[PDB]
């Protein structure tokens, strides 16, 4: 009745809202590693790199607590692209790699992806589909110095600018033009990199400010970096909810015959939907497969005849939902019948159903009408002795509704 | 620089007829595509994939789920439908005789085979061998199962052969075969009589005829290329809807699960929705085309509907509709979403030349043909059937008057015998 | 010296598993029926590194044993080193000075460690990582490169960050090997049952492979 | 339940325009789906991305409504045509097509208007009391066989008559109900039976 928008209901059958088998229980598996990632060693370090030759530290097979640096007060800036710092906690990655650095606090907004200018240009390019987050903080109580501290420095000039990521130490004297430079300063002719001379009375777009950029290696490859997270037992021949190293889902899964290369973590289906994996504990591949589903079919006469109904879960076996089991799917409140009737309400793969004898609504294989031994033979004919006028009557549509929309007064009011 | 066929120069002068002189039974195959695969895509499970967060922005389209859901539903019930108007021609389930005393002609190859789990002839168990799910995607199964349309086409079959057309305008009378058939012969305007006394040779042209069907669709692979073609075009079609999973349409990724992985849902929403975008003009798409090409199916559903009728439960005058040459017949074999027709048909076949006069002079009167052509072999005059050639004696039988001699462009002067 | 590098040197793209399908991909590759190189060591030369390179040799007593990687190759700026013997490896980026003829006898940024028999190679260097693929296979024919197919598997990824222009193989003394360089292409890989690639297409060698 | 046809048309429209109408209520992304309420709320830089949206899906929501009417003119216009063929055929006609115009050989039609259709009341000859009878293809005079011009041989037992195919109406056979073709001898099913010559 809700479905159709409507307080009768016509005799047929009707696809309400689809079934799903619920999900079990939720399931976690993440790699057995035991360390604790360094991240002490960076952010809490005593020294930081010059911009033209920042540093790059290796962070692998250890837990981060991504959450010990968003919850700091330390940090005065925390971009994150492609992921929330809120949801770091949640997942896993092959590697990531920490780089970092000192700039003065005007800098700092070169350091994202899309940007140009001499940081972005001669000194640090990240790549525009970077996906990471840069932290940042000013210094100017710990790198600064009265008369400056000189200690850090950036190149002003290059003959061409950085790829992402590429790295240039060369002290090279920067030929502008015509003039022949050979390794001496002079017009046209200039050393390539600068201090910034951090005076602690600098203010704030000159004051020193540290940086750290964490890019994460998420990829098919198998993990060794990831947040702080239980693991569970493995379920297998039943829908759960799981997740194997921060990919998330809901199926079956099963023990799997897929012969896997030893560098292969995941199989993709031609969804990119991921249909194995490796459990990253004990080297199993599991086939996932999707928790069962169908549509769910209302079978009814009409409400001006009875308020009885059968329902029909499609393609459905009734393990997973009277009852009784048909090629089209389980059909549940019908009648099963041994004899056949001409079809009422078609239900599919020969079934059909109707309200019949103190009635109910009975379910049978079709009947295609009665079957007819024509009394054949090489020598006998029949011949009809008398008729019968018929008006037979036929039905055709001609026309429908002329409808006109003015789109500008429907679109705009 | 393509040839449109040989050349010919058609031999006409005024006076110059060719008459032919034998012919050929042809039986000529025709395939119809007749219903097409009833998928159903759950476009919530589709675009959303069991995500409650994309299920709930999906809500801001309003009804345009639940309309495609409908679009699919009805190009789904228009299949049974479209299989039901086919088959379904046939009121109650006639089945043969125990004995075969058909007149020579040998059914064997097209009647069911009684062996299999479902009771196919021999050439439908052909038809069948050439012939060749989880992102929301399903297949719902046809209400009549291939064994039903096995009954539907053995009924049409054993109707057809034990009792002509009789079967679509009443009760099954039944006739001998070769009776049928020398009705069949007057139908084309070929006298019965030719059939009787050619039976043997017409019951081996047609068993040899049917024998070029078997060696043709056992051997030849691009026998069913239009039911092969709408098969590869509904599975192109749901590859394309399940390679467009993997899209971006400029969201971060085409997996939904790792969107909302990553982000928090302020940013998650803004990627989801380009999914949602992208993925339902991708589904409106495939069912657009869809709905294009159920028409299509429909069409071509309404065109074996109408060979059902006109040439299975009929014998047909229209040109070229029942097959190439004068229709005589054709029998329905069932096929992987489709039908197929047998076409049976008379083709004539050795030609001669003759001299013909539009009329005869006799006692000053101008003599006509009741029916047929006059002929001659050059020194005498016959009145001739006009789709095979046997001469007849002019004679006032055969022939009707209308006015004097002086009219007629082309009359001749003649005898013609008064019985 | 040249010969023709038949279909050699495809490899595994990315570490997901498929089967039973024919996926498409672009990516630096040696093209169909490239012209490579030929040299005789019983001959290692610097030459360009191009977009990478595809490196193989004929083997029976195991004589090449290196490559060195870099621009000047003169301690001025850094190279990337690597020397090996199947069952030790040492890779480093330092500023190393190179001798007149750089042979075995029988600021380091970065340092790392781990005819009978074709041996199949493949190098490449992408936004300051630089990847290694590898084959072995047993062979008969003592001539030359087999026509044939069999796909190369990851070994190693190095976040190194540093430019290479030029490259040069390193020789074992008290054997022949070959080079081509890769080019950005479109492969369609034929992934079978077991996840082997089988076999592909180079979809810009002929419009027969374009089709 | 006949007039299903003609009813699901009105139906079929109704509920499209019903969905056209209920899709003006619908947010599509926006903050409303009223367009003088964000209009009355937000400043002309902020309204115009709101609007956008509107626009987008409404536009959308009116061009998935015309081109599903496209595609249901389209099957209308077949019906139209098979109308305008029955209107032809089987009202200004009689046709020889089966099951064209009704089920039995077709007499005559008549059209009956109806709201957006037509009706055909299809007058159609069905036949209705079989009864067997012993057949032969052929009849052996004079070593003559014998074939009949129009309809078919039959015998109630023991007499052989001629009758039309489609009405039990037993003639005498005689040399005017049947026509002679060569020696009896080719044919497999003839009878010995007499003719008679009027
Ligand atoms: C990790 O998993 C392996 C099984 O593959 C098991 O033998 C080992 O004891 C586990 N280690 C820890 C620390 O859980
Ligand atoms: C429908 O229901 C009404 C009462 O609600 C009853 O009077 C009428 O006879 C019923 N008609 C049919 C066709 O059952
Ligand atoms: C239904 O499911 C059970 C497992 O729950 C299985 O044993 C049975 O064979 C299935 N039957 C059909 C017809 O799918
Ligand atoms: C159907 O008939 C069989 C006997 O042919 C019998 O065993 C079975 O119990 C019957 N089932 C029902 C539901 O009547
Ligand atoms: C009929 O006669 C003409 C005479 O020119 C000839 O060209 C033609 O081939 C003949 N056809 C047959 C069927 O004999
Ligand atoms: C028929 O045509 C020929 C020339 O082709 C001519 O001699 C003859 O007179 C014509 N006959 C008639 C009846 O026109
Ligand atoms: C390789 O290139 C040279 C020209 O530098 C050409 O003469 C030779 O035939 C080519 N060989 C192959 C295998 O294509
Ligand atoms: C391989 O080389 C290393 C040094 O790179 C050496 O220590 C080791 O002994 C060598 N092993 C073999 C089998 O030659
Ligand atoms: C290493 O780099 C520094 C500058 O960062 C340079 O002064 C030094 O000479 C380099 N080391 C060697 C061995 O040349
Ligand atoms: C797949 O691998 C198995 C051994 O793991 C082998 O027996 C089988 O023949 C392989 N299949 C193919 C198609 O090569
Ligand atoms: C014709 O005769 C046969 C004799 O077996 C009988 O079965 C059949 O029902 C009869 N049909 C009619 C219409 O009398
Ligand atoms: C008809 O068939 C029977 C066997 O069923 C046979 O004895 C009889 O001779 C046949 N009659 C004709 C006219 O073919």
């Amino acid at each position: 009745k809700c479905t159709l928008k409507s307080f009768t209901v016509e005799k047929g059958i009707y696809q309400t809202s689809n079934f799903r088998v619920q999900p079990t229980e939720s399931i976690v598996r993440f790699p057995n590693i035991t360390n604790l990632c360094p991240f002490g060693e960076v952010f809490n370090a005593t020294r930081f790199a010059s911009v033209y030759a920042w540093n790059r530290k290796r962070i692998s097979n250890c837990v981060a607590d991504y959450s010990v640096l968003y919850n700091s007060a330390s940090f005065s800036t925390f971009k994150c692209y492609g992921v929330s710092p809120t949801k770091l906690n949640d997942l896993c990655f092959t590697n990531v790699y920490a780089d970092s650095f000192v700039i003065r606090g005007d800098e700092v907004r070169q350091i994202a992806p899309g940007q140009t200018g001499k940081i972005a240009d001669y000194n640090y390019k990240l790549p525009d589909d970077f996906t990471g987050c840069v932290i940042a903080w000013n210094s100017n109580n710990l790198d600064s110095k009265v008369g400056g501290n000189y200690n850090y420095l950036f190149r002003l000039f290059r003959k061409s600018n950085l790829k992402p990521f590429e790295r240039d130490i060369s002290t090279e004297i920067y030929q502008a033009g015509s003039t022949p430079c050979n390794g001496v300063e002079g017009f046209n002719c200039y050393f390539p990199l600068q201090s910034y001379g951090f005076q602690p009375t600098n203010g704030v777009g000159y004051q020193p400010y540290r940086v750290v950029v964490l890019s994460f290696e998420l990829l098919h490859a198998p993990a060794t970096v990831c947040g702080p997270k239980k693991s569970t037992n493995l379920v297998k021949n039943k829908c759960v909810n799981f997740n194997f190293n921060g990919l998330t889902g809901t199926g079956v899964l099963t023990e799997s015959n897929k012969k896997f290369l030893p560098f292969q973590q995941f199989g993709r289906d031609i969804a990119d939907t991921t249909d194995a994996v490796r459990d990253p504990q004990t080297l199993e591949i599991l086939d996932i497969t999707p928790c069962s589903f169908g549509g769910v079919s209302v079978i009814t006469p009409g409400t001006n005849t009875s308020n009885q109904v059968a329902v029909l879960y499609q393609g459905v076996n009734c393990t997973e939902v009277n009852v009784f089991q048909t090629r089209a799917g389980c059909l549940i409140g019908a009648e099963h019948v041994n004899n056949s009737y001409e079809c009422d309400i078609p239900i599919g793969a020969g079934i059909c159903a109707s309200y019949q004898t103190s009635q109910s609504v009975i379910a049978y294989t079709m009947s295609l009408g009665a079957e007819n031994s024509v009394a054949y033979s090489n020598n006998s004919i029949a011949i009809p002795t008398n008729f019968t006028i018929s008006v037979t009557t036929e039905i055709l549509p001609v026309s429908m509704t002329k409808t006109s929309v003015d789109c500008t007064m429907y679109i705009c009011g | 620089t393509m040839s449109l066929g040989a050349e010919n120069s058609v031999a006409y002068s005024n006076n110059s007829i060719a008459i032919p002189t034998n012919f050929t039974i042809s039986v000529t195959t025709e395939i119809l595509p007749v219903s097409m695969t009833k998928t159903s895509v759950d476009c919530t499970m589709y675009i959303c994939g069991d995500s409650t967060e994309c299920s709930n922005l999906l809500l801001q389209y309003g009804s345009f789920c639940t309309q495609l859901n409908r679009a699919l539903t009805g190009i789904a019930v228009e299949q049974d439908k479209n299989t039901q108007e086919v088959f379904a021609q046939v009121k109650q389930i006639y089945k043969t005789p125990p004995i075969k005393d058909f007149g020579g002609f040998n059914f064997s190859q097209i009647l069911p085979d009684p062996s299999k789990p479902s009771k196919r002839s021999f050439i439908e168990d052909l038809l069948f061998n050439k012939v060749t799910k989880f992102n929301g995607l399903t297949v719902l199964p046809p209400l009549l199962t291939d064994e039903m349309i096995a009954q539907y086409t053995s009924a049409l079959l054993a109707g057809t052969i034990t009792s002509g057309w009789t079967f679509g305008a009443g009760a099954a009378l039944q006739i001998p075969f070769a009776m049928q058939m020398a009705y069949r012969f007057n139908g084309i305007g070929v006298t019965q009589n030719v059939l009787y006394e050619n039976q043997k040779l017409i019951a081996n042209q047609f068993n040899s005829a049917i024998g070029k069907i078997q060696d043709s669709l056992s051997s030849t692979a691009s026998a069913l290329g239009k039911l092969q073609d709408v098969v590869n075009q509904n599975a192109q079609a749901l590859n394309t809807l399940v390679k467009q999973l993997s899209s971006n349409f400029g969201a971060i990724s085409s997996v939904l699960n790792d969107i909302l992985s990553r982000l928090d849902k302020v940013e998650a929403e803004v990627q989801i929705d380009r999914l949602i975008t992208g993925r339902l003009q991708s589904l409106q798409t495939y069912v657009t085309q869809q709905l294009i090409r159920a028409a299509e199916i429909r069409a071509s559903a309404n065109l074996a509907a109408t060979k059902m009728s006109e040439c299975v439960l009929g014998q047909s005058k229209r040109v070229d509709f029942c097959g190439k040459g004068y229709h005589l017949m054709s029998f329905p074999q069932s096929a992987p979403h489709g039908v197929v027709f047998l076409h049976v048909t008379y083709v004539p076949a050795q030609e001669k030349n003759f001299t013909t006069a539009p009329a005869i002079c006799h006692d000053g009167k101008a003599h006509f043909p009741r029916e047929g052509v006059f002929v001659s072999n050059g020194t005498h005059w016959f009145v001739t059937q006009r789709n095979f050639y046997e001469p007849q004696i002019i004679t006032t039988d055969n022939t009707f008057v209308s006015g004097n001699c002086d009219v007629v462009i082309g009359i001749v002067n003649n005898t013609v015998y008064d019985p | 010296a040249y010969t023709n590098s038949f279909t050699r040197g495809v490899y595994y793209p990315d570490k997901v598993f498929r089967s039973s399908v024919l996926h498409s991909t672009q990516d630096l590759f040696l093209p169909f029926f490239s012209n490579v190189t030929w040299f005789h060591a019983i001959d290692n030369p610097v030459l360009p590194f191009n977009d990478g390179v595809y490196f193989a040799s004929t083997e029976k007593s195991n004589i090449i044993r290196g490559w060195i990687f870099g621009t000047t190759l003169d301690s001025k700026t850094q190279s990337l080193l690597i020397v090996n013997n199947a069952t030790n490896v040492v890779i480093k980026v330092c500023e190393f000075q190179f001798c007149n003829d750089p042979f075995l006898g029988v600021n380091c940024t970065f340092e790392y460690v781990s005819f009978k028999n074709l041996r199949e190679f493949v190098f490449k260097n992408i936004d300051g990582y630089f990847k290694i693929y590898s084959k072995h296979t047993p062979i008969n024919l003592v001539r030359d490169l087999p026509q044939g197919f069999s796909a190369l598997e990851p070994l190693v990824d190095l976040p190194i960050g540093i430019n290479i222009t030029r490259f040069q193989t390193l020789l074992a003394l008290h054997a022949a090997y070959y080079v081509g360089y890769l080019q950005p292409r479109t492969f369609l890989l034929k992934y079978n049952e077991n996840g082997t690639i089988t076999d592909a297409v180079d979809c810009a060698l002929d419009p027969l492979s374009e089709t």
